[PDB]
């Protein structure tokens, strides 16, 4: 029979036993899935950043298109117009259309406008009141009011079955949802930070990723393999004395597009450090890439040979100039 | 994975990411004393019996192969022999990479010389300048 | 030794490994693979000491190299006893993806047994899988 | 060269980032 028939049979067998537990888990999943979706501004930021990265990658792959005469090749205008029409709020559609669709620009103005829009949206998102009440993400607060007054069968904190244990007697149960929700913007995305209290006073933090990537299962498989490998390291002598372990957060999919990830609140990316230094020193974060693109365009428009095999000394000189400047 | 053939390939100028800024954050003394030795320690502890790593990697490689074949939309046979052969080949490649790092030299050379060679290759500016702009070889 | 021993699992594991190696060397001795699967099942049932996960991985690898007649998938009938589904929980993704490839009955038996004792280990993954199947098969 | 300096290079040692390169 089709796989979904067997899946439904297993689900029915599961529901016949533990009806109240299944009901509680289903209600919790439904509430999280319904009230933790992206607002329009974050969608706009995500899509603008994706378009800018794609344009930079294309120009890098095929230089000489960065000149002021190439008229937006690769049939990307279809993507531009589709994004303007069916993925943009009515409020900002006119300005976006006037800036992008009407002008029909070259690559230079394309990237310039994308950069301006990205900066605008970054500034807009960074000035939000970050800690938002948990009772706002609801119509009658089925998350702050639920759970110790609305649950049925003592749900467990998710993600505890991915570990290499021998019994579940001492698993931590959900006791409460903390009433504050953080707003976090990453380099190209953003999410909400939930927090849970266990029945022993411990606190666990998760990130809710609504537009989960297209390759989540592969990453989960890699994490599974290296979580398996951590046991041998824990049991071997040359490694256990140095305390060598891979760092692998727990991930639990709720829907084929939603996912919760165990969170560390003190993370920072290397890109963030670079951008903070640029901000403090009055520089521009985008200067090196524009410099590289312009120099490669100039040196490839002319002869692109006379260097030994592929280590074009022009590339090394550009790299040294970037390092020095 | 290579889009043409079912193999594990990187095809980048450097073996891994080790740029000048990370090197400066670590420092020369720490880079020599901790970073270089830990890689060999992990390799030695994981490849002690050589039949453990392959057994651990079998299912992961099988799933990767199934995904590749399904995405290429060119299975057309579900041939078990082909699956077995490809899985064995890929597991052998990965175990070769792991066993290279855990091997000591023959003469009077230091225990971790392959790791030092790899670090030299990854810090050479000649091939650090052939990376893409989004990779930011600087920093 | 298997005749002499009462409940020793090391003998079962060694016989299973020997039969598996014999099958690997000669890719036409299905009876050897069947014996290896049965021995692995016996050893896993006798261990209950967190060392049956490797045996379960070997069993899952064996099940995927079956013929059209399910010759390998008969050591389950050959072996009588409990399963101790606790040690299979780490492999739920493999079972869920395998219930659509030529071996649905065997993995489905284990999944059904898990559903009746550890619902919280399976609810979310099963729900996501069901949604995926609904989206793909009957878009 | 420069005895008792940790910035010297040697085929059996890592390069070091404070000198240009081997």
């Amino acid at each position: 029979k089709p796989p979904w028939e067997l899946t439904e049979e297993i689900m029915s067998v599961l529901k016949t036993a533990f009806p109240l537990l299944a009901l509680s888990m289903e209600t919790m999943v439904d509430q999280i899935q319904k009230h933790f979706k992206c607002p329009p501004d974050e969608d706009a930021y995500r899509l603008i950043v994706a378009l800018l990265n794609d344009g930079l990658s294309y120009v890098s792959r095929m230089p000489a298109s960065y000149a002021k005469d190439v008229k937006l090749p690769a049939a990307t205008e279809n993507n531009i117009t589709r994004f303007a029409e069916t993925i943009l709020p009515n409020h900002i559609r006119p300005t976006f259309e006037a800036d992008f669709v009407k002008v029909k620009p070259t690559m230079y103005e394309y990237i310039h406008n994308l950069r301006k829009w990205r900066d605008k949206f970054e500034e807009k998102l960074d000035r939000r009141a970050s800690p938002a009440p948990l009772e706002s993400f609801a119509h009658y607060s089925p998350h702050l009011s639920e759970f110790r007054y609305q649950k049925f069968d003592d749900v467990e904190i998710p993600g505890q079955y991915l570990q290499h244990k021998d019994k579940n007697q001492d698993f931590i149960r959900i006791d409460r949802f903390l009433p504050n929700v953080d707003l976090v913007r990453t380099i190209g995305a953003s999410h909400r930070r939930l927090r849970i209290r266990g029945h022993d006073g411990s606190v666990h933090a998760f990130a809710v990723q609504h537009p989960a990537a297209r390759h989540c299962r592969r990453e989960e498989r890699v994490l599974q393999l290296f979580r398996q490998l951590n046991q041998t390291l824990a049991n071997k002598k040359e490694s256990r004395r140095r305390d060598l372990q891979f760092t692998l957060p727990l991930m639990v999919p709720l829907a084929p597009h939603i996912r919760i990830v165990q969170e560390d609140t003190s993370y920072i990316t290397l890109q963030s450090v670079y951008e903070d230094h640029c901000r403090r020193h009055g520089m521009n974060k985008d200067e090196p890439i524009l410099f590289t693109m312009e120099k490669l365009r100039g040196l490839m428009d002319a002869k692109a040979l006379q260097k030994p095999e592929q280590a074009v000394t022009a590339k090394l000189e550009v790299y040294r100039a970037i390092q020095e400047k | 994975m290579a889009p043409s053939r079912p193999l594990f390939q990187n095809t980048e100028p450097v073996p891994f990411r080790l740029t000048p800024n990370l090197q400066t954050l670590m420092g020369p003394l720490a880079t020599e004393g901790i970073f270089a030795a830990s890689v060999m320690a992990i390799a030695r502890c994981l490849t002690e019996p050589e039949q453990h790593l392959e057994h651990a990697l079998t299912l992961f490689v099988r799933d990767e192969m199934m995904f590749w074949f399904t995405n290429s939309h060119r299975t057309m046979s579900l041939t078990e022999n082909q699956l077995r052969e490809t899985v064995q080949a890929n597991c052998d490649m990965i175990v070769k990479k792991a066993l290279a790092l855990a091997q000591t030299p023959q003469g009077n050379l230091p225990a971790h010389q392959t790791v030092t060679d790899l670090i030299a290759k990854a810090t050479n500016p000649m091939n650090l300048a052939l990376c893409d702009a989004l990779w930011m070889p600087y920093l | 030794a298997l005749y002499f021993d009462i409940t020793a699992a090391k003998a079962w594991a060694e016989w299973g490994y020997f039969n598996d190696r014999k099958f690997k060397e000669n890719p036409s001795d299905l009876p050897s693979a069947k014996q290896a699967l049965t021995s692995y099942l016996q050893a896993a049932s006798s261990y209950k000491n967190h060392k049956s996960r490797k045996l379960i991985a070997r069993i899952l690898w064996l099940l995927s190299l079956d013929d059209a007649n399910g010759t390998i998938a008969a050591g389950f009938d050959d072996f009588k006893g409990e399963i101790y589904v606790w040690w299979w929980i780490i492999f739920i993704p493999q079972l869920l993806v395998g219930l659509g490839y030529k071996e649905a009955p065997r993995v489905q038996a284990i999944l059904l047994k898990i559903a009746k004792t550890y619902p919280q280990a399976l609810y979310f993954l099963l729900r996501t899988n069901r949604e995926d199947m609904l989206t793909i098969k009957k878009n | 060269t420069v005895p008792f300096s940790i910035h010297n290079h040697n085929p059996y040692i890592t390069p070091s980032p404070y000198v240009p390169y081997p």
